């Protein structure tokens, strides 16, 4: 499912991710456009064989299990195939799980370059929230 | 609070080699990079090697290349360089380096290697290589 803009945030905000671990919700719809352009589908091939998937990319060498990487770790304990659901529930869980501890939204890199900073509630303006 | 050890390195003539390891205590998970930095005399600390300790790619300074050779050993949280062919020029402080940073999608630890460490937030206390002429 490619998500509208405002369609997304209202379902970021359902999940709770509305000022989660320090972070207003604008911050997770601008990291999940520069991750998938919304597009809960995508997937990227890396060149360890780990895959990145869903709206916040979400890396298979450490967070899910696709079973393509015998050894690797499945720290949010889920299928990576989860995360790639018109529901968005695996990705929210999951990205709440990394932003955990010392790990900021950092740990998206292209939030670190397109969105930390910047007027992230712009990405929720106009939409029913 | 993490802490990185090295051993290995010392002098040696050009044309020798050296082994140099390092050791990571104080993670329960990760560290996602570790890698080889250097700073000869006076000069600005630079690149040597990199590796995602998932999945073991690697990456080398242009400088290097095809003659040091890192590795890991993910469970021991452990890294290594091979350095063969070693010339003057090699002659530095190395330093063990790590990224702690458990990115969310796929993060290639080479990029801290040129942009001056850049996410490497732990160090060695660095390891003197002296190779004679
Ligand atoms: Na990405
Ligand atoms: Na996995
Ligand atoms: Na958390
Ligand atoms: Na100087
Ligand atoms: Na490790
Ligand atoms: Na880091």
């Amino acid at each position: 499912k490619v998500f509208g803009r405002c369609e997304l945030a209202a379902a970021m905000k359902r999940h709770g991710l509305d000022n989660y671990r320090g972070y207003s919700l604008g911050n997770w719809v601008c990291a999940a456009k520069f991750e998938s352009n919304f597009n809960t589908q995508a997937t990227n091939r890396n060149t360890d064989g780990s895959t990145d998937y869903g709206i916040l990319q979400i890396n298979s060498r450490w967070w899910c299990n696709d079973g393509r990487t015998p050894g690797s770790r499945n720290l949010c304990n889920i299928p990576c195939s989860a995360l790639l659901s018109s529901d968005i529930t695996a990705s929210v869980n999951c990205a709440k799980k990394i932003v955990s501890d010392g790990n900021g939204m950092n740990a998206w890199v292209a939030w670190r370059n397109r969105c930390k900073g910047t007027d992230v509630q712009a990405w929720i303006r106009g939409c029913r929230l | 609070d993490v802490q990185l050890q090295a051993s290995g390195g010392g002098s040696v003539q050009a044309g020798g080699s050296l082994r140099l390891s390092c050791a990571a205590s104080g993670y329960t998970i990760g560290p996602y990079c570790m890698g080889w930095f250097r700073q000869a005399p006076g000069k600005e600390r630079e690149g040597v090697a990199a590796i995602n300790m998932g999945g073991g790619i690697t990456y080398y300074a242009d400088s290097v290349k095809g003659r040091f050779t890192i590795s890991q050993d993910n469970a021991k949280n452990t890294v290594y360089l091979l350095m063969n062919s070693l010339e003057p020029e090699d002659t530095a402080i190395y330093y063990c380096a790590a990224d702690s940073t458990i990115y969310a999608s796929y993060y290639e630890c080479g990029h801290g290697l040129s942009t001056g460490g850049y996410g490497y937030d732990s160090w060695g206390q660095g390891t003197q290589v002296t190779v004679s002429s």
